[PDB]
């Protein structure tokens, strides 16, 4: 494996514990949950193109329209929420127990 | 594993202060481990009260792991029965005693012994007749 | 210095990603966004993937601006943060770019590094194929095989995102 | 939620299943995940409240992470492999990779924990659908990729799964929590058999789905949330409570129940591979689970609790809709023992 | 690495500009003279307060058909191939969902505001 | 594993059609036409055995005809190929439309020095029969022997000896 | 529970793309096409079991083509050998590598 | 896993048509009868959740359990059977195959083999 493939996982990787590290706001959760589907699209990518894989040049399109499918699902979430709160916090999110 | 193998590999009843060494790595890991997933669902106020609950869970595995394998190895090397299982009991009742002392609790320490015991007896005697905890697939 | 462009994008792309997961104010990681999409662009264009990865960019431009209207709305705070107003954001910047630095001159300098799979640091032009695609651009000719070929990838693509419209305007009622 | 837009969904989320259970390719089961989660966020929420949204979000944030995690794993398999089917997968970490995605949407524990809250934010049909559909398509793609399965992940999961499962049910007084733990518990028998022999885990799984079924649809018709709610339901409807007693003792595993039958099938393929000491812990750590199903019988049918005086007025009205499968399902959970030399057809 | 280039070029043109907007001239620079603006008087509030959006429906439903943009633009390439049929029968598949999708939510109240 | 057989350089080394690529260009409906035979047996030779090594010598045969292509070209209509190839150097697509009127004044000068005649639309194209006295490759891929499959379908169905057989079910 | 709806209705939902030596459009050969022709017909109705080392030779073969590893090991250690020599003195590229003939058309 | 993977076996098929050759189940089956009490059980129980006569009302809509059940047992019960033997089918056809791996054993009697007598004292 040439280097790229290493720095590419190491992107996704950092989105991972960044998705699971939280801190206050669910947007940047969101971002990191993007940020990993960036990365798994230049995994992809970059897979497909050197080994040719002609009809599976388009895999990369379909896992960016569900990635953006699951963006548009966890706005959707936020803002009822936000509503709901006030704020995007994860902290109110508390209701539920155990 | 590489722990594990370096627990396994010191024979029984020999080198006892490497047996000892090895059980005291052991317990120090599974008490990191501890820490961890305590640090994370209990957060702690500070990151120097993370530290203490960090240093007293891993010190308490530490010195039960290094209570059994020294107890375990003294007493196989005392009584030079190597693959007697009452030499495992005896270091893990001994792991036990260092439990209930370090939680300053007697009825914790009479409980740990006697389980912390059995279990070892029963884990030794594994070794001696093959059980098999993870089982490979064979049908 | 250019026959290791894609190392030095790649790179750039870590250090994006560490920017938008110490997880600074929704602006400022959804720069990071841009960035690294921009950069993972650059990597796959100079593998050869120009549709794909102008297609990455413009698709994470549009998503990072809705983003960004909706941080002003509800992911605001009064003193937004940057990576040097908080020491957690500026702990997990600082480590994350030390990580990057510390595998970077590991592999570069050590023939075979193996974090958890082994890689070569012989740069990435050994990699490429030396064939002719002739009068063809092999990215288009496979991606336009969606069409001719991905009839069912299309179905289910075209009903996950009707079905996706039908989902945020239940999951936005709110009753 | 309109009916039609309702039915629309339950669809696309029964179509997600079937194409996760349907497609030869990666790319189109991961689409199929992803399918379930878009239908399946609003139908956790069909009821609004800050509960049902607090629900909707975790479950979308811990599935989003399992399905970043197992494409991630099916781009490595990819990488190291070329190929897209499922089969044998062919890189190991790509492989613990996949096993911690597919864990974490069963809810197997160390993932356990969203599985109790996301259960008692939302309703009792959406909890049932959560608990009993949405099973289905992660053991399926774990059966067909058991083969490359690491024994000891899948079976340190189970275990941890059934002493998780069994420990937190104990200090439940809410009867989805109690399922939600229950719900664990039965996940892991069912994986612990995964490498062995996938053919238990089918049998297991359409044993816990009839149960589990049983059970949500008499808490439905008792409509009750909590134990105390489900303590009056000997006033109004006492044959309710009988047969959730039936069905509670039944998931306890007690024989002559049909309950048995799993864990006995799972208990001899575990010991036909030398597996002893597994088979006998599970056993043992199930009986936290009968613990506190005894616990809540004892508070429905066994003993009488005190009513409320308002109840008189519940006496005259009856029960306007009826779940037609709710008696088949009470019969096969609790009597189709004499009957599990036909576990062969599933074979 | 033409691209490059210019890219290069034109940032270092902007950012020589900035450089000499703020070194050429003279400055002054008092605490009233970089207060904010607010039309003469003092803001009540901070400008990094919440904004509400009342077209964030529209905005979300934006990024699904940025989605449809990506799936439809390959149909320049698609139009060469030989299945001419199935390519037309699914082009036209997915624009009539993405105009079955925009019909939902204007019919719902969807593309209105607030 | 084994060493790889790389060909000498003295027997790769071969008379080369030192010719710009407008040049070609303007001469490749007539190349084409003309040098069709060893082309095609070059074209054969590479496809089926799947190894440049192997048609080295089909493709110093199609080296030569192009050269004698280019000669005879030379020797009587060099002056008119000359101003046509130079039009087309011109255009960077090298498009054939804008040097018609040159190509017209090429293709009278080949017809009437040489009686050579421009192929037609959609004949270059045509899928063509080679006959060769090369043998057809046996194993191209050089493929290993065939695992043996396994044994299956003995016979007819007979009902179980005992039943389910399971545990104290006795049907 | 896997219903081979697609072998039952002889339907192709998703096997065209499944491996890199289907047909793809215009007749373009994957990187790896020979390699995992040969790999697929050698573990044909052997089973995996019987595949995962009955034909252990066309996979590596395969994922040598796919990935490179051991090409790019034995690269990376002549070029070090090479540096090395230089650096010695005991090694001079040949002006042909060095650019001073032109290479074949 | 086991009998997924057998050679020749149509996907989505309850019943082959090699299973004809085994006999079918007999209608008085004890399972197929036991089938029709599960379904005489489920009548009584709806009955009993819609607060109906629990024996004598709905014959019809038990009649309609008690026939479902038996109708589904029979073809579960002929797919048991011929899962069944297609075991041993093949586990008969696999020891004729390696008979190395199942050997024949030499029978001694218990006069020639050595059993040693603990005493119970």
């Amino acid at each position: 494996m040439p280097l790229v493939y290493m720095n590419i996982i190491m992107a996704f990787a950092i989105a991972l514990a960044g998705l699971l590290m939280y801190r206050s706001h669910l947007m940047s959760s969101l971002l990191c949950l993007e940020g990993m589907m960036l990365s798994l699209f230049i995994m992809s990518t970059l897979i497909i193109l050197n080994t040719h894989f002609t009809l599976a040049n388009m895999m990369p399109i379909i896992l960016l329209v569900f990635a953006a499918c699951e963006a548009a699902l966890g706005l959707s979430l936020l803002v009822m929420v936000s509503n709901t709160y006030g704020t995007d916090y994860v902290q109110n999110l508390n209701l539920l127990q155990c | 594993k590489t722990l594990l193998h370096k627990y396994s590999d010191i024979p029984e009843g020999t080198e006892c202060h490497r047996k000892a060494y090895a059980s005291t790595s052991i317990g120090g890991a599974t008490g990191l481990i501890v820490s961890a997933y305590s640090i994370a669902l209990k957060p702690p106020a500070s990151f120097l009260e993370g530290v203490a609950r960090t240093g007293r869970y891993t010190f308490t595995s530490a010195a039960i792991g290094a209570i059994f394998g020294l107890t375990s190895c003294i007493s196989a090397q005392v009584r030079e029965k190597p693959d007697d299982p009452l030499n495992y009991f005896i270091g893990g009742c001994a792991g036990g005693l260092t439990l209930g002392a370090r939680t300053r609790s007697y009825g914790i320490g009479a409980a740990a012994c006697a389980y912390m015991g059995l279990t070892a007896a029963l884990v030794k005697m594994g070794q001696l007749e093959g059980w098999q905890v993870f089982a490979e697939p064979k049908v | 210095m250019t026959m290791y462009i894609a190392f030095i994008l790649s790179t750039i792309f870590v250090i994006g990603f560490v920017g938008f997961s110490s997880k600074p104010s929704p602006i400022y990681g959804g720069l990071g966004l841009i960035v690294s999409g921009g950069v993972g662009c650059g990597i796959v264009l100079n593998f050869g993937g120009s549709f794909l990865g102008l297609m990455v960019f413009l698709i994470y431009l549009g998503g990072m601006l809705v983003v960004f209207g909706y941080t002003t709305a509800m992911a605001t705070e009064m003193y937004p943060e940057v990576w040097v107003s908080n020491k957690t954001v500026f702990g997990a910047f600082v480590s994350g770019l030390m990580m990057e630095f510390c595998m970077v001159y590991y592999a570069l300098k050590e023939e075979e590094v193996e974090i958890i799979f082994k890689f070569n640091g012989l740069g990435d032009w050994v990699i490429y194929d030396t064939g002719d695609s002739g009068f063809f651009s092999e990215e288009a000719m496979g991606i336009a095989a969606l069409y001719s070929y991905g009839t069912w990838l299309v179905i289910v693509t075209g009903w996950s995102l009707l079905i996706g419209v039908v989902v945020i305007m239940e999951i936005t009622r709110g009753n | 939620m309109n009916p039609i837009i309702y039915t629309t969904l339950i669809m696309t989320v029964m179509s997600g299943t079937m194409l996760v259970m349907i497609s030869s390719h990666w790319l189109l089961i991961w689409i199929g995940f992803e399918m379930n989660l878009l239908a399946m966020i609003p139908v956790l929420m069909k009821n609004f409240n800050p509960r049902a949204t607090e629900a909707a979000t975790k479950y979308f944030l811990t599935q989003a992470t399992a399905s970043m995690m197992l494409m991630m794993a099916i781009i490595i398999n990819l990488l190291y492999s070329g190929q897209w089917t499922i089969t044998k997968m062919f890189n190991p970490v790509a492989m613990t990779m996949m096993t911690m995605a597919l864990a974490m949407k069963l809810g197997l524990s160390p993932f356990h924990f969203w599985v109790p809250e996301v259960t008692q934010g939302i309703s009792l049909q959406a909890g049932l659908l959560l608990l009993t559909w949405q099973k289905l398509a992660p053991l399926s793609v774990l059966c067909q990729i058991s083969q490359s399965i690491n024994p000891n992940l899948m079976l340190t999961m189970a275990m941890l799964s059934i002493l998780i499962g069994g420990w937190g049910g104990l200090n439940q007084t809410q009867l989805r929590k109690i399922m939600a733990y229950s719900s664990i518990a039965h996940m892991g028998w069912m994986t612990a058999v995964l490498p062995y022999n996938t053919t238990m885990t089918i049998l297991n799984l359409l044993i816990y789905i009839t149960m589990t079924l049983a059970m949500f649809m008499l808490l439905i018709h008792s409509s009750a949330t909590t134990t105390l709610s489900l303590s009056h339901t000997w006033n109004k409807m006492p044959v309710i409570t009988s047969l959730m007693m039936v069905t509670l003792l039944s998931m306890g595993g007690l024989p002559p129940l049909s309950g048995f039958m799993p864990k006995w099938m799972i208990i001899q393929e575990m010991t036909k591979n030398e597996s002893i000491i597994m088979p006998t812990l599970m056993a043992m750590t199930a009986l936290l689970n009968l613990y506190f199903y005894m616990r809540l019988a004892y508070s429905s049918s066994l003993t009488m609790f005190p009513s409320t005086n308002n109840m008189k007025m519940k006496w005259q009205f009856e029960h306007t809709k009826q779940m037609k499968l709710l008696p088949t399902m009470i019969v096969l959970s609790t009597l189709v023992l004499p009957m599990t030399p036909a576990l062969s057809s599933l074979n | 690495m033409n691209i490059m280039l210019t890219l290069l070029t034109n940032v270092t043109l902007a950012s020589l500009l900035v450089l000499i907007a703020f070194w050429l001239p003279q400055l002054n620079a008092y605490s009233e003279k970089t207060s904010p603006y607010e039309c003469g008087f003092d803001p009540m509030g901070s400008a990094r307060l919440p904004f509400s959006m009342k077209f964030f429906l529209v905005a979300i439903t934006f990024l699904l058909f940025d989605l449809e943009i990506a799936l439809l633009l390959p149909l320049p390439w698609a139009s060469q191939t030989n299945n001419l049929k199935t390519m037309l029968t699914m082009a036209l598949f997915l624009l009539i969902l993405l105009a079955a999708s925009l019909a939902y939510e204007w019919t719902q109240k969807g593309l209105e505001w607030a | 594993p084994g060493i790889v057989e790389l060909p000498t350089l003295e027997d790769l080394k071969v008379q080369e059609v030192k010719v710009s690529s407008s040049v070609l260009k303007a001469a490749a409906h007539h190349y084409g036409a003309q040098c069709d035979k060893p082309n095609k047996e070059f074209m054969l030779c590479r496809w089926e055995e799947k190894d440049p090594r192997r048609c080295l010598e089909e493709g110093k045969l199609v080296n030569q005809c192009a050269l004698d292509f280019f000669r005879q070209i030379k020797r009587h209509c060099a002056e008119p190929f000359t101003e046509y190839w130079t039009c087309i150097d011109y255009s960077g697509l090298q498009l054939f439309r804008h040097c018609r009127k040159q190509q017209a004044k090429f293709d009278e000068c080949v017809l009437d020095k040489l009686g050579w005649v421009r192929p037609d639309l959609g004949e270059l194209s045509k899928v063509t029969k080679v006959k060769t006295d090369r043998p057809l490759p046996e194993n191209p891929y050089h493929s290993r022997a065939r695992p043996e499959p396994n044994p299956e379908a003995e016979g007819d169905l007979k009902p179980a000896k005992h039943g389910s057989r399971l545990f104290f079910w006795t049907m | 529970p896997f219903f081979d709806v697609q072998k039952r209705l002889g339907l192709d939902l998703d096997r065209w793309m499944t491996i890199q030596s289907a047909e793809q459009p215009h007749k373009i050969p994957g990187r790896c096409h020979a390699f995992e022709k040969e790999w697929i017909e050698c573990a044909h109705g052997i089973g995996g079991i019987r595949a995962e080392k009955e034909c252990k030779i066309e996979f590596d073969d395969f994922v040598e083509c796919l990935l490179r590893q051991k090409t790019m090991k034995r690269l990376s250690a002549i070029k070090r050998q090479r540096d090395k020599l230089i650096k010695e003195g005991k090694y001079t590229p040949p002006p042909h590598h060095l650019g001073k003939e032109d290479p074949r058309p | 896993t086991m009998m997924s993977g057998r050679p020749g076996r149509v996907p989505l098929q309850f019943l082959p048509n090699e299973a004809r050759s085994l006999p079918p189940p007999k209608l008085t089956d004890p399972r197929l009868v036991y089938m029709g009490f599960l379904g005489y059980c489920s009548g009584l129980i709806d009955n009993a959740i819609r607060r109906r006569p629990v024996v004598s009302a709905g014959l019809h809509r038990q009649l309609l359990y008690v026939t479902s059940f038996v109708f589904f047992g029979y073809y579960l019960l002929k797919r048991q059977d011929y899962m069944y033997a297609l075991r041993d089918h093949d586990m008969f056809a696999y020891v004729k195959s390696h008979p190395e791996d199942f050997p024949e054993k030499d029978k001694k009697t218990y006069g020639e083999i050595l059993e040693e007598f603990h005493p119970v004292r």
